[PDB]
């Protein structure tokens, strides 16, 4: 179990750690988060009390270094940093734990939620979507745009998700226009899975990361990406059976975890009704269809 | 964007454009089987592709053999239309290819767009106008090259005959749309207006009679009466 210490909390802020969140008052004696489970990526995220504008945060993996948070009064945000001096870090953490100035990552033992939301998400793939190679952790916020969004403006600050576009030469084989547009199996299995992602685990990892950025930061381009990746599978007549069974599990836990009051903006009515009721896989997402129908019957 | 009453003069500017109508591509007669069930028999159809500025009509005849052994024919018809339009554009010299293609039914947008991915600078547009292009197929000579076809065939016509020697393309299009609206709403009583007088004939190389300018005004007036009436006979007014 690892620790992310905070230098201080000079501004009132709601702090999130994965799916948990807590309020910290201006200048409250808060010095970080302990007992963070090893073996998973994590996200620590922030919303200032004075400016709910800009949710922002950092994706990290404590196996890749010792990381802490420090408020920057010039740029006006909580920044993640790496501490290269190992004995300095251990000494900092042990003092803060001794003075009980840290919150405990509050995982319930029966609870697999975070594992189920991040099963295929790897830090190395996050760092290729979010390019800032001098750091081991990745910054994301509500306003960052995606590569595909830029085509339709600062490249350094973009989310480099895999571009999916159903009306594109990559998606449509010359001479198979109707076939490839109505059955996207070619595009899913050959172009994306065999060609670009290499395997379905990398595909699911990007889908999961896109959902998490949509949910935690209200990142609109990430929501677009999540839905596009769902639609590409559902619109394929030919999908490996293990992929469909895993997709159903993935989506089920995403829908389970979604705030009930954010479903109006985070869920695209057209994609979901198509996927669950019109698509080739309309009968292949039993768990997802049952939770959607019992929790968001309005959308449908 | 969508083509409507507001931007109607754009049809007659000097940017090449084509209307594409797919109504008459997949055509059937519905009949009873010996067992008393219902079946369809397809008949020949056509794609109606019209340059509104010149009157250049590319009439691609769709022979019933193209449906043999195929499923979901109404859906296939839209993709077949898009494939043929795409093939037509690729056959034209660059300086004759359209800058816009306007489809008369919105269901043609995605099929044409996918077939034209190679042509990103050709705009595919819908329209809000209720254009009466199915109604060409009621002109006997048109009913006949389509029905007589024994194989796929492209037939080239000017749908305005020689009108552009005397009127503008705006006026020619308006005449065409009035005749076709007329030939829709009531084929029989609108068939009388054009040839119930035996001294006005069509040249061998034309679709409409050689009306003089004054006879066209009379004819056009008779067609508007027909359309207004039928709109009464229909709605009782
Ligand atoms: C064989 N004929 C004379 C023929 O096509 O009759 C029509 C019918 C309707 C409109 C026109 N223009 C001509
Ligand atoms: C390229 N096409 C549309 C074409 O030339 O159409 C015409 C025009 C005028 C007379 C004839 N016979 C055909």
């Amino acid at each position: 179990m690892n620790t992310v210490p905070f230098t201080s909390a000079p501004i009132e802020v709601t702090i999130g750690i994965d799916q948990y969140s807590f309020n910290v008052k201006e200048n409250q004696p808060f010095h970080g988060i302990k007992d963070i489970p090893i073996g998973h990526v994590h996200v620590i995220h922030f919303q200032h009390a004075d400016n709910s504008s800009m949710r922002y945060g950092y994706w990290f993996d404590c196996r890749m270094g010792n990381f802490y948070i420090q408020y920057d009064p010039k740029d006006g945000l909580y920044k993640m940093m790496e501490e290269r001096d190992g004995a300095k870090f251990e000494n900092i953490v042990h003092n803060f734990k001794e003075r009980q100035m840290m919150v405990s990552y509050p995982k319930i033992d029966e609870d697999d939620t975070w594992y189920n939301l991040t099963e295929f998400v790897q830090m190395d793939k996050i760092r290729k979507i979010v390019r800032k190679d001098e750091n081991q952790f990745s910054y994301v916020d509500s306003s960052m745009t995606t590569v595909q969004e830029n085509e339709l403006s600062d490249p350094a600050h973009s989310l480099n998700y895999t571009v999916i576009n159903f009306k594109s030469r990559e998606a449509i084989r010359p001479g198979h226009e109707m076939e490839d547009f109505l059955d996207k199996s070619y595009y899913l299995n050959t172009v994306m899975l065999q060609g670009i992602f290499k395997n379905s685990s990398n595909y699911f990892g990007e889908l999961q990361f896109a959902f998490l950025n949509a949910m935690f930061f209200g990142n609109y381009g990430s929501s677009l990406q999540w839905h596009a990746m769902i639609e590409l599978i559902c619109s394929s007549a030919t999908v490996p059976k293990h992929m469909l069974d895993k997709l159903d599990e993935i989506l089920y836990y995403q829908i389970k975890t979604l705030p009930e009051q954010y479903s109006d903006i985070l869920l695209n009515e057209r994609v979901w009704n198509i996927c669950l009721y019109s698509s080739f896989q309309k009968n292949s997402l039993h768990n997802t269809e049952k939770i959607m129908e019992n929790k968001y019957p309005e959308l449908l | 964007g969508a083509m409507n009453s507001s931007n109607y003069a754009e049809l007659f500017n000097n940017d090449i454009k084509l209307f594409v109508d797919d109504t008459n591509v997949y055509r059937v007669t519905v009949h009873k089987t010996f067992e008393g069930n219902v079946a369809t028999k397809a008949i020949n159809g056509c794609i109606f592709t019209l340059n509104p500025k010149t009157g250049h009509l590319f009439l691609k005849i769709i022979h019933t053999s193209v449906w043999a052994g195929q499923k979901r024919l109404s859906q296939l018809a839209k993709w077949k239309t898009a494939e043929e339009v795409s093939a037509l554009v690729r056959s034209l010299p660059k300086e004759e290819q359209p800058k816009q293609i306007i489809v008369t039914r919105k269901a043609m947008l995605d099929p044409l767009e996918v077939h034209m991915l190679d042509f990103p600078n050709i705009a595919i547009r819908p329209t809000e106008l209720r254009l009466p292009f199915s109604a060409a197929m009621s002109i006997d000579k048109l009913s006949d090259v389509v029905m007589k076809a024994t194989e796929p065939q492209m037939v080239l016509f000017n749908i305005y005959d020689d009108w552009l020697d005397r009127i503008s393309s705006y006026t020619a299009f308006s005449r065409l749309t009035l005749l076709l609206r007329a030939l829709k709403t009531n084929e029989e009583s609108a068939k009388m207006i054009l040839l119930s007088d035996p001294t006005i004939t069509i040249k061998s190389y034309h679709l409409w009679p050689s009306f003089t300018d004054e006879q066209w005004i009379t004819i056009e007036s008779q067609m508007r009466d027909l359309i207004l009436t039928e709109y009464g006979r229909k709605y009782n007014v």
